[PDB]
RNA sequence: UGAAAUUCUUGGAUUUAUUGAAGACUAACUACUGCGAAAGCAUUUGCCAAGGACGUUUUCAUUAAUCAAGAACGAAAGUUAGGGGAUCGAAGAUGAUCAGAUACCGUCGUAGUCUUAACCAUAAACUAUGCCGACUAGGGAUCGGGUGGUGUUUUUUUAAUGAC
RNA sequence: GUCGACGUACUUCAUAGGAUCA
RNA sequence: UUUUU
């Protein structure tokens, strides 16, 4: 049947689609500049925050996260990277100091302890079905004052 | 006037009357208030919308502080109980509260609550005429029993905000610090009455402060005690004595409902699909997809602003992607899972 | 979930020859009957040589990338 | 108004948009310009002809062909319609390799710099210079007034040669104020 | 009753030529350039210059007897840009408006299979 | 050129057509895809040798991994001695030196760019990421080979191949 | 010779971040 | 300030 042709086209579009994400994904992969990646990360955190994609943490979830942080103490300046930057005067620079402070604030977050949404469907179905013109338009009247796709058109 | 009617859906883009436009003309009210009554059919909210519409149509039955203390605030405390962010529900509280007042004590109630006697009586009269026209034209004798209504549910109160926003889609104002934090620096010491807002579709000036609009002294928000809502509905703008524009608030509206209502109006546009962790354009087929978009609200000579991203279902129609329906966070997550399985 | 000690027959059939539980050849031997003399000759499935029938000196198979292609008209059985 | 014809071959990647926009393409051609429009599916070329009995403006045919050509290069329909509306719009076309022989990632970054993040840089040039720019891979087309396309070209070329977008953006504000 | 010539349009960066010749190309009928129709050398590449040049040749060709021309538009080509400029586009439009019948339009820009080096240098050109 | 001027030009410039000569380079196809130890490699055809992967119920049987010493190759530029010398072009000269988005522009152009026989041995020679071996998730795209189908198409006699 | 390169010994500049309050 | 189906 000719329905088989329809199947091939649908696959062809899906294949052409997958390539496009691959090409774009390949190119974004190569760019690894800090400023570029920093801008993308910031914009992503806004979108997730604004859309509240992330679920609220229960009190038990926070306690477990706090427990691991106390168990490990992974976000203090005793880590290998933090100790390396501090002891060698590389944190006097502003940028590497920001990363150290970013790490430290993130650690601090985990350490913290008469009587007097349902989106409205304004479609035509939710309607006050009230019941009450051409001649009145005659009263107004008395007042006065694909073609060409394959063939020549 | 044509533009306002078009935003309400009264007129189409070619300035002919729509079916809604004909439908509103049957009522004795302004086009804004009709639209409130038009959408009220859901979940028996009609009695509340009629009361709100009658109150606004007739004028405020409240006596202001300037025109006149503990007694005044005491009466105000009683009628603001329905919602802490709505002037409209303060009006609804009084009008429906009167219904349970027996006729003999009505005069004592109006004086006891600093309420203008004449206006409420016309509000009563105009409520009957509205309920009469709707019952007569929907299928008629209306008694005072018919106006007696119980408290709205929490679900209803959110809906009333949406119906109210339907008629005042063009009078939404956003806190200025959200758009221009540099120019509108809000501190915890700042009085609520001095927090700047920016109306939608406001004509941009070289100095943005010229467009600022502040809360009216009479609004309950001045006594709110916390930061005001992100977006606000206002009825009209008044020039205060200090050359400061003051806005008569109606009620607060959240971002996602606001996009929902403006979707049917000309006041919403959709950005390109978002990309990143969580936000991924799920492709069912070459013609339909699920994705997150950033709705832009407002009409580039005016003040429009972007709303929170909302998951949408898009379909490719004649080469262009058209948003069919909105999707909850759970609905999108399950969708992302389904294609993985 | 699967049991490594007792793999499914189809599962092993899908795997590479060296990657099964006990590696073994996937090739085999054939009895090819010459069209003329009707004698039987043993031919390797993946024969790399143009096997010739000794009596008639007729080509029975031709080498290729993998399995040898048997000459047209030659009957064969798996031995 | 003699009988004349124009043929404009449609490249394959522009055929599908031509389909979805055909409803809005033949009305202005057949109504305002009084042209006989047709697409030869066998050759996949848009055919326009002058009707001697009906067509009156001698420049309608060439005006229509440029309008089809502008859509063919990748310009949106409404921008292409500007060619029918006006008579003083021209299309400037040049390649990246003409400015500078860029290859590999250097060519990819040059295209990215011209477009800018979310296309902001391209829109910045378009608004300031009152022109429309189509960035087809390494092929750049600019549409607008003659004096305007040259201004946009210089801003584009500075980006190709390596000038950062930020500095080019400030230059756009200056010329925009002068305009 | 219908005589054909060939209208060669050479659209460079700093000028536009409109040259009308017989079918062979040996015999020149009328050559007019943007410079001959403008006072300032800046505007020689301007579309307005081309329109005047196109109109002048169109008038001259009608006097000779030529009533239709095949357009062979070209750019500088070679190691430089390959697409005709607005000066060439303007010249084509003016020729159509002139009433002179346009037979066939083709681009004959010299395109190299692969060419010598470009004058810019490693850092580019056209600041 | 932002406008000019050095420049060519009634002994015919620029442009047009028919040819001819020289030296380079292989557009579009072109894709982080393919090949090579790396540097690198893109017109057709032939010759010479080399190579990974795959298939093998072929053969040897520890012959292997990493590697101071030592050796082969090593972009571009550059040096020695011939050849060539179209384009572009360090150096050098020269016009103009007015105007800040177009602010370094123009013209002539030596060495070079190309090649043969030797030197030099440096790169952001980059995945800013040693080599060998083992193990630890799913998905579908692509390149080379192999297996399986009673799948489509072609072979327009079949077929068998080839392509999907 | 207030000379160049190297070796050696020193000096110096880049530290604040979050919360509350006025 | 007025005022309206
Ligand atoms: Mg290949
Ligand atoms: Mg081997
Ligand atoms: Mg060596
Ligand atoms: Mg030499
Ligand atoms: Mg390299
Ligand atoms: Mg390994
Ligand atoms: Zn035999």
């Amino acid at each position: 049947p000719e329905e088989m042709r329809k199947r091939t086209t649908e696959m062809r579009l899906m294949r052409e689609l997958m390539f496009r994400e691959e090409r774009k994904a390949r190119r974004l992969k190569k760019i690894k500049s800090k400023t570029y990646r920093k801008i993308k990360k910031k914009e992503l955190m806004k979108n997730r925050e604004l859309a509240a994609v992330s679920s609220d943490e229960d009190n038990e979830d926070h306690d477990i996260a706090r427990a691991k942080e106390r168990m490990t103490l992974k976000h203090k300046t005793n880590s290998k990277w933090a100790k390396d930057m501090i002891k060698h005067g590389m944190t006097n620079d502003a940028e590497t100091r920001e990363e150290m402070e970013e790490m430290l604030r993130q650690g601090e977050r985990l350490k913290a302890k008469n009587p007097w949404d349902l989106l409205l469907t304004a479609d035509d179905s939710t309607r006050l079905k009230i019941v009450d013109f051409k001649q009145q338009d005659v009263i107004a009247e008395a007042f006065a004052g694909l073609p060409g796709w394959g063939e020549w058109a | 006037a044509i533009q306002l009617l078009q935003y309400l859906g009264a007129l189409d883009n070619k300035e002919m009357i729509t079916e809604d436009g004909k439908k509103m003309s049957l009522f004795p009210l302004s086009p804004r208030f009709s639209k409130m009554l038009l959408v009220s059919d859901e979940k028996a909210c009609l009695p509340y919308i009629v009361a709100i519409v009658s109150a606004l149509s007739v004028g405020d039955p409240f006596i202001n502080e300037f025109e006149l203390r503990s007694k005044f605030y005491k009466s105000r405390s009683q009628f603001s109980k329905l919602d802490k962010f709505s002037d409209v529900f303060r009006l609804l509280s009084v009008v429906s509260a009167m219904d349970y007042v027996p006729k003999e004590q009505k005069e004592i109630f109006m004086k006891k609550n600093f309420l203008r006697g004449k206006l409420m009586e016309e509000i009563v009269k105009l409520r009957k005429q509205l309920m009469y026209i709707i019952k007569s034209n929907t299928s008629v004798v209306i008694r005072n029993e018919d106006l007696k209504s119980d408290i709205p549910s929490v679900i209803q109160i959110k809906l009333l905000k949406q119906m109210i926003c339907a008629g005042f889609v063009d009078h939404v104002a956003v806190r200025a610090d959200v758009l221009f934090p540099d120019d509108a620096k809000i501190t915890n010491r700042t009085s609520i009455i001095n927090i700047p807002y920016i109306p939608v579709l406001a004509t941009r000036t070289p100095n943005i402060e010229d467009c600022f609009v502040y809360i009216h002294p009479t609004s309950i928000l001045n006594n709110l005690g916390e930061m005001p809502p992100k977006y606000m509905l206002y009825y009209s703008l008044h020039l205060g004595g200090n050359n400061k524009t003051r806005m008569n608030t109606l009620c607060d509206i959240a971002s996602t409902p606001l996009a929902n209502i403006a979707r049917k109006g000309l006041l919403l546009t959709y950005s390109k699909p978002l990309t990143g962790q969580g936000l991924k354009t799920v492709n069912l087929s070459p013609t339909e997809r699920y994705c997150y978009v950033v709705p832009r609200f407002g009409s580039d000579l005016k003040i429009g602003w972007d709303l929170n991203p909302i998951a949408v279902h898009q379909k490719k129609q004649k080469g262009q992607w058209t948003v069919i329906k909105f999707i909850t966070r759970k609905g999108f997550q399950t969708i992302t899972g389904e294609e993985k399985e | 979930v699967q049991d490594l000690l007792h793999p499914t027959a189809a599962s092993e059939a899908r795997k590479h020859k060296l990657k099964t539980l006990v590696q073994g050849p996937r090739s085999y031997f054939l009895d090819v009957k010459c069209p003329g003399c009707l004698n039987i000759t043993t031919v390797f499935s993946h024969a790399q040589t143009a096997v010739t029938c000794e009596s008639c000196s007729t080509i029975l198979c031709t080498p290729t990338g993998g399995k040898a292609k048997l000459s047209e008209g030659t009957s064969f059985r798996r031995k | 108004i003699k009988f004349e014809s124009r043929k404009i071959m449609v490249p394959p990647h522009r055929m599908t948009p031509l389909r979805n926009s055909w409803t809005k393409i033949y009305p202005p051609l057949v109504e305002h310009l009084k042209l006989q429009v047709r697409m030869n599916l066998k050759t996949k070329s848009v055919e326009l002809r002058t009707n001697p009995k009906f067509t009156t403006d001698p420049g309608a045919l060439q005006k229509g062909a440029d309008f089809i050509k502008a859509f063919t290069l990748g310009f949106d329909l409404d921008d292409s319609i500007a060619l029918l509306r006006l008579d003083d719009l021209y299309i400037e076309t040049f390649e990246v390799k003409d400015v500078k022989t860029l290859t590999g990632d250097h060519l990819s970054r040059a295209i990215g710099r011209i477009a800018g993040k979310d296309g902001k840089t391209k829109f910045a040039i378009e608004n300031a210079t009152r022109t429309r720019i189509v960035l087809a891979d390494s092929k750049i087309h600019i549409l607008g007034g003659f004096t305007h396309i040259r201004m946009a070209r210089e801003s584009v070329v500075s980006l190709i040669l390596g000038s950062p977008p930020g500095k080019v953006y400030g230059n756009l504000r200056t010329v925009a104020s002068r305009l | 009753s219908q005589v054909f010539g060939v209208a060669r349009i050479y659209a460079s960066f700093n000028d536009t030529f409109v040259h009308v010749t017989d079918l062979s190309g040996k015999e020149t009928i009328a050559r007019v350039t943007g410079g001959m129709k403008v006072k300032a050398d800046r505007d020689e590449s301007s579309p307005y210059a081309a329109m005047l040049a196109a109109q002048d040749v169109a008038a001259k060709c009608k006097e000779v007897g030529i009533t239709a021309v095949h357009v062979k538009i070209r750019a500088t080509g070679g190691t430089r840009t390959k697409t005709p400029g607005p000066g060439g586009q303007a010249a084509l439009r003016a020729l159509a408006r002139s009433g002179l019948r346009i037979g066939r339009i083709e681009d004959v820009t010299p395109v190299p299979s692969d060419s010598t080096r470009k004058k810019g240098g490693r850092r580019g050109r056209r600041l």
